[PDB]
């Protein structure tokens, strides 16, 4: 009967739909790799698909995945035994080598912009018209670390204009220069800033942005991989 | 084997128990002391089921169904046979869906994240757990908790419901309902707004997240924006399942009649209760 | 620990006019204020909005429903306010009594009223589909959110028109009431043999429960991954940062299969169209050719 074929055929289109979904996400980080970074022999049921392509606005190009993927930097890590399956030992610095929690992708050296074509993010001194409108201004606030230690302290926030809202915290060190601190991983309180990834001997290792009006999705990238690595590998100096 | 760019996240530590013991993957997964908890508690619940099959006489998935003690065994143990296995199998289920959690803690700290992921996950083992532990005691009878079964799982729904009259009219219920409903429109503009976006018409380019913004203010007004909508999808599918799980924790505990006599407190107030015509008197 | 479910704090600009593209500013209204109580979640600004001739005639349709139930509503409480106040969700407007079939002809105290504000839903909820497709139009946009939306509008075109056409008679359709339609819903389900029984009421259940499971996980790991910028999704799409990678490898490690920044939307979208496609189906084929789903299940179809 009429209800039978339309339970019929719509599993079938279930099974046509699971299918383009399963192939829509196999279009970053295919073909799977040994860990030599060779092919994987068995690289799963579904095929790759045909790729596709984002113009990209602002004249920055194209994207076509899937494609050549190359982590396009040196990975500081060794094996810990004989077979396939167990971790990585660092072989140096885990926050300054950028591996585990640790770890950035090299994006493109450029900043993000906004739908105008202007740079997304801008600290808050050259962005006309923006204050800080309800909760408490960080700027003028020391930053404390999980050593409980002061480590600078705050002398402008870094805003997304066309989204209006605070991004990164612009830290001055105690040698007259500044980092950039992830908004999302800092604890604003009445008199302090507090940050608990990291130790207070650890800003100074913070990756610095080349120009001082502008942070490229690079180093974006850069900060925010060595400010989250900090709950791993700066444990050894965290308190409560 | 491994994503092109897995390979830099694969470091030792982040474990809460065994240290580097379990810190290892099978394939694509991660394993990790409560990776082998679960597999032991799943293992031993499976074992179980097949046995109450085989004591229920039939090995058809549509016909397979546990049940709880009957209600005179009270809260205490019950033989196997009759309810013995549902008790069982309930604290290995248990076990199951708390290690799932906690290896995600450990698969947390490794990756250097928060702990949404399994903080939202503890909100559905809530509602599990006031259905076959907190609302039977509660009772005084394991009785009170659903059968593992696939069609008289849902048998139990509707028989419960209907104790109450038309469960519709459980306030709870009705607060409950409209969280999943605004959740699953939250969600498809969710999907179709980023897909828009990154889909636009033929031959133009990407658009923008002020496009995004754009085009829901030009619509309704008003923006949440792209952390917002995150956080509203977040907050309005653990207010579904919080509002569920009170919904039932106050069914046959401290309300027991039927619910559409409940609402008879608005009726009845002193100002308008004898106020002629209307529906009401 | 900062979890960024609310703002430490909010930073604001000018107004935000929005993107021009191929839109007609003269239709755009000023900026509302700006609100900090939504800014402590969201966006603070309100405004401006996009008002055309679709927008008029769709907002005053569905004024002109709204109103049409509400002046019914004070009839029926012999407009009393505190009669009005105290039975608002009893009161109900029904559809034509069985005997008068689908014509138009039904008295305004006896059904007509229901087919007058009916019509007045039908134009608005329409205008406002075609609404949703102009304005991703003008912006340059995929047609992603008109064609979902006509996934929610195909149930309701189901329940309270193309049903009542099929079974021949708009008693069949729903009536506009608070707990009315509650009862109206249990009515359908006994009357049909148990909608437990339905194929795709269950399959509708299942979306709707995967729909919670979909953005509970997702907006969970946005959040986790906030720290990388990985709410910018676009980027990472056109340009993939550490943020997609560590929510690639959470879903990973944890269950064993893969998800892109983009291919997760597409589950997203798809989780919920299908609550309200499959249930459109389940409701139509009720009534219509089968009578008792009950029996229907037991010959299996
Ligand atoms: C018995 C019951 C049987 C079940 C019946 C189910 C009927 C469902 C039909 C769904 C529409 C077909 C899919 C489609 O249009 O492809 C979109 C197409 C393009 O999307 P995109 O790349 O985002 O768009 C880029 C464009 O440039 C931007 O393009 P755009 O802006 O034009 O939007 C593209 C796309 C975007 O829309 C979607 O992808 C959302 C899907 C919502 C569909 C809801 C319709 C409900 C109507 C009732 O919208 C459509 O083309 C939908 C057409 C209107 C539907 C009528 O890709 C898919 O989603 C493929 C679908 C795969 C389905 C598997 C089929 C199984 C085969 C075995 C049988
Ligand atoms: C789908 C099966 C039934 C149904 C069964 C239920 C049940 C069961 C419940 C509701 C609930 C509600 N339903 Mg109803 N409802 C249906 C069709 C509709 C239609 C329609 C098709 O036009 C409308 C406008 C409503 C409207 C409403 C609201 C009064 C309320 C919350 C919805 C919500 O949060 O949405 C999200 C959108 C927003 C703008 C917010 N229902 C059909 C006929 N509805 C709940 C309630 O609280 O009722 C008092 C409730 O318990
Ligand atoms: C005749 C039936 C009655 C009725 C009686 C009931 C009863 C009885 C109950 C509800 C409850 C609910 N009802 Mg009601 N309800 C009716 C009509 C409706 C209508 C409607 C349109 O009419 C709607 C939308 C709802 C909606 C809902 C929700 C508010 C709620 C279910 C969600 C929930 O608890 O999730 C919570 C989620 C879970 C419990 C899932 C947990 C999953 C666990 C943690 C992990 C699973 C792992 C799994 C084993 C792994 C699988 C293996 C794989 C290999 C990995 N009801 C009618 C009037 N309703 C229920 C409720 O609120 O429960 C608390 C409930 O008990
Ligand atoms: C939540 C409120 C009610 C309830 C009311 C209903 C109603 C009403 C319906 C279901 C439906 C289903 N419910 Mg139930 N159900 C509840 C509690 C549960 C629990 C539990 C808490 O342990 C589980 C595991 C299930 C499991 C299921 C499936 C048999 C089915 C599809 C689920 C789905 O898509 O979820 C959303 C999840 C996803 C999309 C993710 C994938 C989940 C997979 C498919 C789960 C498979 C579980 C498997 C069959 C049993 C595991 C056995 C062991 C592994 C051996 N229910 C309580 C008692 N449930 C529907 C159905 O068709 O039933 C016949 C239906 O109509
Ligand atoms: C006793 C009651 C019966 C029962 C009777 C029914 C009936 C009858 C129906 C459902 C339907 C549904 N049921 Mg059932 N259901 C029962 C038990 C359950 C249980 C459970 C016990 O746990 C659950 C979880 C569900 C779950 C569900 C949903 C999956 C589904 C509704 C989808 C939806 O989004 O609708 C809500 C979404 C809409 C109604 C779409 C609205 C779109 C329009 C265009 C919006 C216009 C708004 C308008 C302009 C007003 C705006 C106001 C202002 C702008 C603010 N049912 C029992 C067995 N159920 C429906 C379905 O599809 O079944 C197959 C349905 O019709
Ligand atoms: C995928 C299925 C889910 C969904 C999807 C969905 N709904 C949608 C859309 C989409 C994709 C829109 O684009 C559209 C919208 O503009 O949302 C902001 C809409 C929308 N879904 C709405 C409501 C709604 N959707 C519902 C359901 C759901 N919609 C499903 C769960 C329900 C439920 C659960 O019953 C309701 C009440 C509106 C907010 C809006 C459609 C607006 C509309 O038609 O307006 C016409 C009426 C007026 C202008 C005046 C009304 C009278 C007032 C008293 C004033
Ligand atoms: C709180 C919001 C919603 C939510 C969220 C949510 N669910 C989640 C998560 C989150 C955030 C996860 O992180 C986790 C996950 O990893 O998902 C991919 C999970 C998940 N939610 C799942 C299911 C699920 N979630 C549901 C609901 C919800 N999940 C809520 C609506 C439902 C519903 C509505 O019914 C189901 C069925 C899984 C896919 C997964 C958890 C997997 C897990 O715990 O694995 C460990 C357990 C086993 C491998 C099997 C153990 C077997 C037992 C020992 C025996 C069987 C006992 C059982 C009681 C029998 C019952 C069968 C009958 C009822 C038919
Ligand atoms: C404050 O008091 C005043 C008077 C100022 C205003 C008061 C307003 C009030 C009290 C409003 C109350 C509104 C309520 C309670 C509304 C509830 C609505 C509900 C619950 C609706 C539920 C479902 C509705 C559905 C499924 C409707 C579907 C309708 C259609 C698909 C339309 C089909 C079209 C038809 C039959 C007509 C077509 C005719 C032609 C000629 C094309
Ligand atoms: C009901 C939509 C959600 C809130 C948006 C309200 C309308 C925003 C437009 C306000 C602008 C009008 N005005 C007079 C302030 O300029
Ligand atoms: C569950 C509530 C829904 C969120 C709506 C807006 C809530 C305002 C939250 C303000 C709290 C911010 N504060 C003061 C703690 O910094
Ligand atoms: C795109 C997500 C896929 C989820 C599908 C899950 C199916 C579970 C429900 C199947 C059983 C329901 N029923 C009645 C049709 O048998
Ligand atoms: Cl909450
Ligand atoms: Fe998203």
């Amino acid at each position: 009967d009429l209800a039978s074929l339309a339970i019929y055929s719509f599993w079938i289109f279930l099974a046509g739909l699971i299918y383009y979904l399963q192939t829509e996400n196999m279009r970053e980080g295919y073909p799977l790799e040994n860990e030599d970074g060779t092919p994987a022999a068995n690289q799963g049921p579904f095929p790759l698909p045909k790729p596709k392509t984002f113009i990209l606005p602002h004249g920055r190009g194209t994207l076509t995945v899937p494609g050549p993927e190359s982590e396009d930097r040196p990975i500081a890590l060794a094996r810990t035994a004989v077979s396939e399956g167990f971790p990585h030992a660092p072989t140096g610095d885990p926050m300054k080598d950028g591996v585990g929690p640790a770890s950035w992708v090299a994006r493109r050296d450029l900043p993000e912009l906004d739908g105008h074509g202007h740079n997304k993010i801008k600290p808050m001194k050259a962005a006309a018209g923006f204050h800080v409108s309800a909760g408490k201004n960080p700027i003028g606030l020391p930053v404390r670390g999980c050593d409980l230690e002061i480590a600078g302290k705050v002398v402008d926030i870094w805003v997304d204009i066309p989204e209006q809202m605070a991004r990164f915290l612009e830290v001055e060190l105690k040698d007259g220069s500044t980092r950039l601190l992830p908004m999302q991983m800092v604890k604003v309180q009445s008199n302090r800033v507090h940050v608990n990834a990291l130790s207070s001997d650890l800003f100074a290792g913070i990756p610095t942005i080349k120009s001082p009006t502008e942070v490229t999705l690079l180093e974006e990238d850069k900060i925010c991989g060595y400010v989250a690595g900090g709950l791993m590998y700066a444990a050894p100096k965290r308190k409560s | 084997a491994l994503l092109s760019f897995e390979r830099k996240y694969r470091v030792p530590g982040g474990t809460l128990v065994g240290g580097n013991l379990f810190d290892f993957w099978v394939g694509p997964f991660y394993v990790g002391f409560f990776g082998v908890a679960t597999f032991f508690f799943a293992a031993l619940g499976i074992i179980l089921i097949a046995w109450s099959a085989v004591l229920q006489g039939t090995w058809n998935p549509q016909l397979i169904s546990v049940y709880p003690p009957a209600l005179e065994y009270g809260l205490g143990g019950a033989p196997l046979a009759k309810g013995g296995l549902w008790q069982i199998i309930t604290i290995c289920a248990t076990g199951a869906f708390v290690s799932w959690a906690l290896r995600e803690v450990e698969i947390c700290r490794k990756l250097g994240i928060g702990y949404h992921i399994p903080f939202a996950f503890a909100f559905a083992i809530l509602a599990y757990l006031t259905l076959v532990l907190f609302r039977p005691v509660m009772m005084g009878a394991w009785g009170y908790a659903f059968p593992y079964g696939i069609w008289t799982h849902l048998d139990w729904v509707s028989n419960t419901g209907y104790t109450y009259g038309n469960f519709h009219y459980n306030p709870a219920h009705m607060i409950a309902i409209s969280f999943f409903f605004t959740n699953a429109l939250a969600l498809a503009l969710h999907g179709a707004l980023v897909l828009s976006a990154a889909n636009p018409e033929k031959g133009k380019e990407m658009r923008t997240p002020d496009h995004e913004d754009t085009f829901f203010r030009d619509l309704v007004g008003y923006s949440i924006g792209t952390l917002g909508i995150h956080r509203l999808g977040l907050l309005l599918s653990l207010s579904a399942v919080f509002f569920s799980a009170l919904c039932m924790i106050i069914t046959g505990t401290i309300w027991f009649d039927q619910w559409v006599d409940w609402w008879q407190w608005w009726v009845k107030l002193p100002w308008w209760a004898n106020i002629p015509g209307g529906i009401n008197g | 620990e900062y979890q960024n479910i609310f703002s430490q704090v909010q930073v604001r600009g000018p107004a935000d006019l929005g993107m021009t593209e191929d839109v007609n500013l003269a239709n755009r209204s000023g900026v509302g204020p700006f609100s900090t109580l939504l800014g402590w979640f969201g966006n603070a600004q309100l405004g401006p909005i996009y008002l055309g001739s679709l927008g008029v005639l769709s907002l005053f349709s569905g004024l002109m429903w709204f109103f049409t139930i509400g002046i019914w509503f004070w009839y029926q409480a012999g407009w009393n306010p505190a009669v009005f106040l105290r039975d608002l969700f009893f009161f109900s407007l029904e559809p034509p009594a069985p005997e008068y079939g689908l014509s138009f002809a039904a008295p305004l105290k006896e059904g007509g009223l229901w087919l007058i504000a009916s019509f007045f839903m039908f134009v608005a909820v329409w205008s406002w589909w075609g609404r949703t497709y102009l304005r991703a139009q003008a912006l340059g946009m995929g047609k992603h959110t008109a064609w979902a939306f006509l996934s929610a509008i195909w149930l309701w075109m189901v329940l309270g028109f193309i049903r009542p056409i099929l079974m021949g008679s708009w008693s069949e359709a729903v009536p506009y009431g608070i707990f009315s339609h509650l009862d109206w819903t249990n009515n359908f389900s006994l009357v049909h043999g148990n909608l437990f029984y339905n194929p795709f009421h269950g399959l509708s259940i299942a979306f709707l429960f995967g729909s919670a499971l979909l953005f509970a996980m997702h907006g969970a790991t946005i959040l986790a991954v906030s720290r990388f910028g990985g709410e910018r999704e676009l980027e990472q799409i056109a340009d993939r940062g550490t943020a997609a990678e560590r929510a690639a490898l959470f879903v990973r490690w944890t269950m064993g299969f893969n998800a892109t920044m983009e291919g997760i939307h597409r589950w997203a979208i798809w989780m919920a169209v299908l609550v309200t496609l499959t249930g459109g189906i389940g409701i139509l084929l009720s009534g219509t050719v089968v009578d008792n789903w009950y029996v229907w299940g037991q010959n299996h179809g």
